[PDB]
């Protein structure tokens, strides 16, 4: 049993020394999350610019395709991109018709 | 800047008598709203007309636009493009949006709509706070409680600007929002307040702290040093609530001559500015005239969450001006801002 | 009943042309509203009272 | 006040006298009555601050769930909207009927207002406002009472104003008194000069679902906006027949059949059936939906418009086929839209203006016209007659949708049967959702690439969804497995306890 | 987008400005402007 | 002298889009690029997101 | 055995409290599914064009 | 942006605990020392110069306030309505 | 990582100050100057 205590401690030690440890993931998350959010604001702004072009070509200023709910703080922005992708597809369709 | 007219313009600019009047006034208002003119009447500034100044009322073009929108709303209103779409409607739409639109798709969506609804259909309303000076302007914030679980606090607000011929215009009311803070108030002494333009709520809790020995040698204690913690917390911009700050009010409560089962009346109102919260405790009476010349124990709470005792010299004034908001036995009243 | 003139009709008695002063959406209507609201922003004994600054406006 | 003394001394110390000023300082604090919250015995909760009582809750959310459960028609029926709520507080209901518009009374203007007095004050409050029509206006109002009346002949007074003789005299309008045992009567000293009738609804302690209450927003989404939305979407997809059916949930120009019985109404949303008079006081808002709802008439009008838009769209759809037979179909649909609009109203314009001083112009309301300014025509609505008139003109003059000449044959070229078949087959192949594919400006290779990009984006969402699903299930399992481990542990704990008892037996 | 694209054909005002036009100050357009017979706009617009 | 009244239908779209989601929709600056250019740029920006 | 019981319960707490829990996947599926379907109708419409 | 600038500088003063304060600057080292120095730090780093002599931050803070007023002005200016041009004017007059 | 507002920065300040506290009061043990004059260059310090 003592050896199993040693083996467990050896496994814990491994988890704390291997490159892909929790520190790595907490770090990668902290940075990617910062990027993802900033990138989102830029992505939205361009979707909104595409929208202004839509409006200026088709003389209709009431049009809005980009919805403000794409980024949910809860769930950390997941699927914000996919949400925007749909809105653009809709804008594009509206143009074609 | 005084005569509200530019006397240094060239003769090249043309105008009409009306157009200048609608300029001299627009400047008058902007200087008042930007506090250039330091002592404007806050009971006027607080009116909805000025609240909408920056979106609609400061320009002829937007004013006229809105007036047409509201006068003939049937030409602009839309079931999708509307104000007041609830969270429950978003959920309805999302499940509707997952498949072909037909009657069966909506029947199931209506069912989930309603079951989400039922949960807050009958919350008990506990208290409310008006954030204006003028009772028909601004909003009233309400706090309710689940009729099921002993805890679960929720809030609503109603826009009084949408109140007209004795009734509210339906989307005047916000939907219930859940407070995720594990609040356990004593005798439900919970009040919402708008403070620092944020929704804050404060309440009392009793802390049953005592000794484990009746005489500190051999015995046990009976009741408790029911200490009174006044807790203050606020909503974060993401809808969640933070950890409350606790203030010590035991000396105020022991001073009020309350019975064993009576929580002090709790008056809370924001001062119209300066981020100062006026809190007063009192022994609740049967009638409002009984608060005339009635001693109160209050405190000031500042944005820097420090506090000071409210000397009777001042609590007496607030009382003369703020009673008639005080609860009396068998009724509850809504406090408003103090100005 | 059938028809816009049978249902919904009978609202605004008389109407006016889009460019007249009498229109509720005219600049005069706007002026009237600004005035009734601005008129009481300052105390009547204040230097910034609207009628002190502009006694003719009224 | 601040006492300010001006005084001075001479070089040699002699006083040079003084002058004293006093600057008043006034502390102005506005006061009013606090809003009051109440919880009644009957479970109703409400807010009161004047004579007005606003409902805060609902007690029948469960019934609604039960009704949705049996289908869309149960939940959206009229019966659903007649689920009743308890009255808010001491008070009673009374029906008031306002007579048809005349000039011998109610001259020139069409507005009227109803006010209540002596309830919380001896002052008056507006309890109803609206405009006189060619017929009467039949409404029911809840009349609140206080614990102690402010008048011993009557406990409440209701009166009407309407420009002509808006006198508020003693005994003008009904005076109501509460007798013992909850019985309400009209004090006979009063005069119903301005009412066709007044009826105290004794024994009514309830009212139907409150679309003006705190939870009314949900009823508006449930009964009005949802069916209008659904029709909107179906129409965009060119499913004109379903959009029609869906509009019937809100409005049926031909009425309804309920339980076999032929019903006597067209509006299927209770608050639109009710309120057959425009509110004379507009809601002072910036939100067009708060204006509508407050005055339900606006939704009745938007509903009316959507019905026309549908008829017009069906006509336009046919028009564009450019077959003489479909042009005749278009004519038919436009003629129906015209039938529905009825005659274009005559809307005379006024030239009367008093050129009032701005200060006088600033005519306000709080607690030769009765206002100063006048509305415009509402060209959007007027344009429906103009639009149909033009479309019909083009049919009568053999012109296309945009007025271009056209020279169609008298008899149409037969449709190519092979194409008719492929359409029939695809429609019946499955789905059926094979909407007009619009032949646009772009040539095939352009559109092919666009469609292709659109599809590869779809295949990506596909694999993404697949991963979510597999994960959703993997997690469901990990949770199951832990709950199962927990149960086996509890059983093992019982076994170990018995094991110990056994050793004790040893 | 091209210059002026999207402007309604019936709204607003165009201005054409020639700097250094004044003769008394010896401008450069000042000698050429005395030889300018007309101004021609070529307006390409669309109907939709 | 007097501004053309704003078109109320547009004011509504903005109002809905101002309270919905908090209205966090930044200014869409009028640009030099036509819709199909900007559409493609936005699409690429989103697929990266 | 009591220890094992507690360990089992802390694992449930982990599964329930960790970010990537069932609620996350339920939400992601529901939301993506709505997108996928709507996207599909559009994809079809362009294929049909 | 305005509210945040007030954490550093609020012309017209501050209210603290309900009391009217006589200071304009909310950063102790900017409030203190109103004298621009006479013998500047010898460096290549403008951030070290500032701090060392806090007057430079007081000035950059002042500029940001002016930049803000101007931006509000320009925003209104660009809306090109007669009404918004008059608005722009007041913003510029305040900056002046 | 999120919207910029007062709450976002409060949380940020809390971790900022937490890290600060951990090094706010180290004992300085020794130091070394890297030039031959004490008005120029750098002084390096070791703390604990």
């Amino acid at each position: 049993l003592k050896t199993q205590q040693e083996q467990t401690q050896s496994q814990l030690a491994f988890l704390q020394r291997k490159f892909s440890n929790q520190a790595l993931y907490n770090w990668l998350r902290g940075r990617l999350a910062a990027i993802y959010f900033q990138f989102y604001d830029l992505a939205v702004a361009r979707c909104l610019m595409a929208e202004q072009a839509y409006r200026w070509e088709l003389n209709d200023d009431s049009a809005r395709f980009i919805k403000p709910g794409a980024w949910q703080g809860t769930y950390a922005g997941l699927l914000a991109g996919e949400t925007l992708m749909l809105s653009l597809a809709q804008m594009e369709d509206a143009h074609l018709k | 800047q005084y005569l509200l007219i530019d006397n240094q313009v060239s003769a090249a600019i043309k105008t009409t008598r009306i157009a200048e009047a609608i300029a001299s006034i627009q400047l008058y208002v902007n200087r008042a709203l930007e506090n250039v003119e330091e002592n404007a009447n806050s009971g006027v500034i607080s009116r909805q007309f000025f609240i909408d100044w920056d979106k609609y009322n400061k320009r002829y073009s937007t004013w006229a636009g809105v007036s047409q929108l509201v006068y003939y709303p049937e030409n602009y209103i839309d079931p999708t493009m509307r104000i007041g779409q609830t969270k429950m409607m978003d959920a309805l739409l999302q499940s509707v949006s997952q498949s072909q639109l037909n009657a069966d798709t909506v029947e199931d969506a209506f069912m989930s709509y309603l079951t989400s609804f039922e949960q807050v259909a009958n919350l008990k309303v506990i208290s409310a706070y008006h954030d204006n000076i003028n009772n028909d302007q601004g909003l009233t914030y309400f706090i309710g409680l689940s009729e099921t679980d002993a805890g679960e606090y929720y809030w609503r607000s109603v826009d009084h600007s949408k109140f007209n011929d004795g009734k509210f215009a339906a989307n005047a009311w916000s939907e219930w929002h859940k407070i995720d803070c594990p609040i356990n108030p004593y005798k439900s002494t919970i009040r919402p307040v708008i403070y620092k333009s944020r929704l804050y709520l404060l309440w009392l809790e009793q802390k049953e702290i005592t000794k484990q020995t009746g005489n500190s040698k051999d015995g046990y204690q009976t009741e408790t040093d029911y200490r009174y913690e006044l807790k203050l917390a606020h909503i974060r911009y993401d809808g969640t609530w933070n950890t409350p700050i606790t203030f010590d009010v035991n000396k105020k409560i022991s001073e009020l001559k309350l019975e064993k089962n009576r929580a002090p009346g709790l008056y809370c109102a924001g001062y119209q500015g300066e981020d100062t919260l006026l809190v007063m405790f009192y022994n609740q009476q049967d009638t409002l005239d009984s608060y005339k010349n009635a001693s109160m124990q209050g405190l000031y709470i500042f944005a820097d969450m420090a506090s000071k005792d409210m000397t009777p010299e001042q609590s007496n004034v607030y009382r003369d001006n703020s009673y008639q908001q005080f609860d009396t036995n068998n009724v509850r009243r809504v406090n408003n801002r103090y100005a | 009943l059938i028809g816009y003139n049978n249902q919904f009709s009978g609202r605004a008695s008389q109407y006016v042309a889009p460019g007249t002063v009498s229109s509720m959406f005219s600049p005069a209507a706007y002026l009237t509203e600004l005035y009734r609201e601005a008129r009481n922003l300052h105390a009547s004994d204040s230097v910034y009272y609207l009628d002190t600054r502009r006694p003719d406006l009224k | 006040s601040i006492d300010v003394t001006f005084t001075a001394f001479a070089e040699d110390g002699r006083k040079l006298g003084y002058e004293s000023f006093s600057i008043p300082v006034t502390l102005k604090v506005s006061t009013d009555n606090a809003l009051t919250l109440h919880h009644n015995e009957n479970g109703a909760q409400y807010m009161q601050w004047q004579s007005y009582r606003t409902r805060l809750n609902t007690l029948f959310a469960r019934q609604l769930v039960a009704r949705a459960t049996t289908g869309i028609d149960t939940i959206l029926s009229m019966e659903t909207q007649n689920i009743q709520e308890p009255q808010l507080g001491k008070g009673f209901y009374a029906t008031f009927v306002i007579p048809p518009y005349n000039l011998s009374t109610h001259g020139d203007e069409r507005w009227f207002k109803l006010y209540i007095k002596h309830v919380v004050d001896n002052n008056s409050h507006i309890i109803y406002s609206g405009q006189l029509t060619d017929t009467n206006i039949n409404i029911t109002l809840f009349i609140p009472l206080d614990d102690v009346p402010l008048n011993q002949d009557y406990h409440a007074k209701v009166y009407m104003t309407f420009k002509k003789s808006p006198s508020d005299g003693t005994w003008w309008g009904p005076h109501f008194v509460r007798d013992d045992k909850g019985i309400v009567t009209i004090n006979p000293k009063s005069i119903l000069t301005h009412f066709e009738s007044v009826n105290v609804l004794n024994n009514i302690s309830s009212e139907p679902m409150d679309f003006s209450g705190a939870n009314s927003l949900y009823f508006w989404e449930l009964f009005y906006y949802t069916p209008m939305l659904v029709a909107q979407r179906l129409l965009h997809e060119q499913n004109f027949d379903e959009a029609n059916r869906w509009l019937k949930y809100v409005w049926s120009p031909s009425g309804y059949i309920v339980h076999g019985q032929i019903q006597n109404y067209q509006w299927n949303v209770r608050p639109l059936l009710e309120d057959t008079s425009w509110n004379s006081d507009p809601l002072d808002s910036v939100d067009p939906d708060a204006v509508a709802q407050h005055d339900p008439m606006h939704y009745k009008v938007s509903t009316f418009m959507r019905t026309l838009d549908l008829l017009i769209a069906r006509g336009d759809h046919a028009y564009r086929q450019l077959e003489r037979d479909t042009l005749n179909e278009a004519k038919m649909w436009y003629m129906q839209a015209l039938h529905l609009l009825g005659d274009k109203p005559y809307l005379p314009l006024s030239t009367t203006w008093s050129d009032p001083r701005l200060d006088r112009a600033a005519d306000i309301t709080t607690q030769t016209l009765t206002d100063l300014f006048l509305p415009q025509i509402n060209e959007v609505m007027m344009n429906y007659w103009q639009t149909l008139a033009q479309r019909v003109y083009n049919l009568r003059h053999n012109l296309s949708i945009d007025g271009q000449p056209l020279y169609l044959p008298i008899y149409a070229t037969p449709a190519d049967p092979k194409a008719l078949l492929s359409a029939a087959v695809a429609t019946s192949q499955g789905g059926g959702k094979l909407p007009e594919s619009f032949m646009s400006l772009w040539r095939f290779p352009h559109m092919l690439e666009n469609a292709r990009g659109m599809v590869s984006q779809l295949t990506q969402f596909g694999s993404t969804l697949q991963n979510i699903i597999e994960r959703q299930d993997a997690e469901a399992l990990n949770a199951l497995l832990q709950n199962q481990a927990a149960e086996l542990i509890l059983t093992n704990l019982s076994i170990q306890d018995k094991t110990i008892e056994e050793l004790d037996a040893e | 987008f091209l210059p002026f694209e999207g402007i309604a054909i019936d709204q607003g005002t165009l201005t054409l400005s020639f700097p250094n036009a004044s003769m008394p100050e010896k401008g450069k357009q000042a000698t050429m402007l005395k030889t300018l017979n007309d101004i021609i706009l070529h307006i390409r617009y669309t109907i939709k």
